[PDB]
């Protein structure tokens, strides 16, 4: 019905109907930014299981005027009681009031939108509240996570609430209507993003959290703040510059991936063989490896200095150390990529 | 985890990666707020046990800190600052490989968007310590890598999912990935 090729525009999200959304706040005069919030919402109602106001992100925008590129960084934080023996296994930290995190999406938004935004904030919520009273199909994406985690969902009321038809998952094509996030959708259009964090939401956030044994208190929201990163990442890329988040993401990573490889000149070629194809296979697997190996030196750059670990691993040096490692036609133990803990 | 990208008539871009950590996050949801909350404190490391990775002391909990993330929000421009790639990935820790081969795909093999979207991928984060191929991978590279001593093995659903946007001399080209269903828009 179309080829997918734009002249002016595009929205790429995971779901057709949060793409249109995108596309359609773009058309309204809305900038990059208005329709990514404005798609963002859609997406956190059409794929639930993925990302929404209960989590945290990260937004690289580039400015076409200024030429400029920047970072907003609105990942989740421990709570202010959080402590690092505070779990003892895997089931402890992945479920319940304990495994949460402070969220971050809503002040994301609003940083974003404070610094971007054309259309009226409201405006941003207005379709995706009409999506979540209305219901909408389910689509293969959900379909598949809900089919993942049957046993789970069905087994606790509130989940089978919203994702059951007659206490069993939704399928795909079946509706999904979500009434008690609409309204906070609309709360949240009405009053801002204050009404999260320090306002007429915050009070039963804390008790949802607390009643399923978690720590997260009001000071927690109230104190949450979203950060602005003037000078992202960025690594050269022949003719071109690339940017990316610092540590805590895995930009650094990717850096190191991409700069090893690099050197290697990959062209059509490198795949027209299957001689030269599972060469460079092996190469971007061993490059892999090289990267995740310093991996574990990263954490959030406010607690644990690591300035001179990502200059290194965004450095052209050592990325040239790291190929001269790679041997083409063996891989290694994990001992040989020397990973290191301080 | 979701990624999406987005051009802007005036050629300005925002690449956005959102998440609640799992399937579902914690699995609370407020019945009052229908808010599902995120599992992100999963993603610090314990002094305990592994997933896998060793306890590794820059990424342990503290109050006010931020887990360590997988994710990778990229935008490429060209020396002339104009928009030349918007990409990133979700699900699962496969992040950051798969962003690099999308880059990899569309950059160097030349690849279309729509081909570097939906071209088989491959997963190796060395802890722990195997590579993962998709099931419809190109078989002479499972044999390159099985005879270069790597123990392959089969992914049982797909790795990662893609959204990118990359500027042609026809304009912007874009592509959702098929493996979890979407589809772009634009004019
Ligand atoms: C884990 O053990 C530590 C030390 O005994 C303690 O702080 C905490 O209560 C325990 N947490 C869980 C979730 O079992
Ligand atoms: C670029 O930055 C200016 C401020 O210098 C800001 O007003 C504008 O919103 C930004 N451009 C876009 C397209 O958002
Ligand atoms: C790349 O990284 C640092 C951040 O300040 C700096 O050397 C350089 O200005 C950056 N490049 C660009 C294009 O911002
Ligand atoms: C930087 O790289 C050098 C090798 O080129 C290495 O000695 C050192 O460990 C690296 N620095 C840090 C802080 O990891
Ligand atoms: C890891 O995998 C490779 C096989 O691809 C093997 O050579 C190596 O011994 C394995 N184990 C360790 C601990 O590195
Ligand atoms: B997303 O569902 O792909 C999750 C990404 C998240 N944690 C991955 C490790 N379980 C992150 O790192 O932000
Ligand atoms: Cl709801
Ligand atoms: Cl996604």
């Amino acid at each position: 019905p179309d080829n997918h090729v734009y002249t002016r525009a595009a929205v790429a999200a995971d779901a057709k109907q949060c793409s249109k959304i995108g596309r359609d706040a773009l058309r309204d005069g809305g900038s990059a930014v208005d329709a990514a919030i404005a798609a963002l919402l859609c997406v956190g109602l059409m794929n639930a299981h993925s990302m929404g106001i209960g989590g945290g992100l990260f937004l690289t925008i580039y400015n076409s005027t200024t030429r400029k590129a920047e970072v907003i960084n609105a990942r989740e934080v421990a709570p202010r009681l959080a402590f690092a023996t505070m779990f003892n296994s895997s089931e402890q930290s992945q479920k319940g009031g304990l495994s949460v995190a402070v969220p971050g999406e809503i002040r994301g938004y609003e940083l974003a939108h404070q610094r971007h935004g054309r259309l009226p904030w409201a405006r941003l919520f207005q379709p995706s509240i009409q999506l979540a009273r209305q219901g909408f199909p389910v689509g293969k994406g959900l379909a598949a996570a809900l089919e993942n985690k049957r046993t789970v969902i069905e087994q606790q009321p509130v989940l089978c609430e919203v994702f059951c038809r007659d206490r069993k998952v939704l399928r795909e094509g079946e509706r999904l209507t979500l009434p008690q996030l609409a309204d906070t959708y609309e709360t949240l259009a009405i009053e801002g993003a204050q009404a999260f964090y320090n306002g007429s939401l915050t009070a039963q956030i804390v008790k949802d959290i607390q009643a399923a044994g978690g720590i997260v208190t009001a000071e927690d929201l109230n104190n949450y703040r979203a950060e602005l990163i003037e000078h992202p990442l960025n690594i050269s890329l022949g003719d071109a510059v690339l940017y990316m988040p610092s540590a805590p993401l895995s930009g650094p990573v990717l850096a190191l991936i991409l700069n090893i490889l690099k050197g290697y000149n990959f062209s059509r070629e490198s795949v027209e063989s299957p001689e030269q194809k599972g060469l460079t296979y092996h190469r971007i697997v061993e490059a892999f490896r090289f990267a995740y190996a310093k991996r574990t030196l990263l954490g959030d750059p406010k607690f644990v200095d690591v300035t001179e670990v990502v200059r290194n691993m965004t450095s052209e040096f050592f990325a040239a150390q790291l190929r001269a490692q790679i041997s083409d036609d063996t891989t290694h133990p994990i001992s040989y990529y020397k990973p290191e803990f301080y | 985890t979701a990624h999406l990208s987005v051009v802007a008539e005036d050629g300005s871009a925002v690449s956005a990666t959102s998440t609640i950590n799992l399937y579902f996050g914690s699995k609370v949801r407020s019945p009052v707020s229908g808010i599902l909350f995120n599992n992100e404190m999963d993603d610090f490391s314990s002094p305990s046990i592994t997933n896998g990775v060793p306890p590794s002391p820059a990424n342990f909990i503290q109050p006010g800190k931020q887990p360590l993330s997988s994710m990778c929000p990229t935008i490429m421009v060209g020396q002339d600052g104009q928009v030349r790639m918007v990409v990133g990935a979700a699900g699962g820790t496969q992040i950051t490989t798969a962003t690099a081969l999308a880059i990899i795909y569309n950059l160097w093999f030349g690849y279309d968007v729509k081909r570097a979207v939906e071209e088989p991928r491959l997963h190796n984060q060395l802890l722990p310590n195997v590579t993962t191929v998709e099931r419809n991978i190109d078989q002479a590279v499972t044999a390159a890598l099985e005879t270069r001593h790597h123990h392959t093995q089969i992914a049982s659903t797909f790795i990662a999912v893609v959204q990118a946007i990359v500027r042609t001399a026809g304009g912007w080209a874009a592509a959702s990935d098929s493996r979890k269903g979407g589809e772009p828009a634009g004019y």
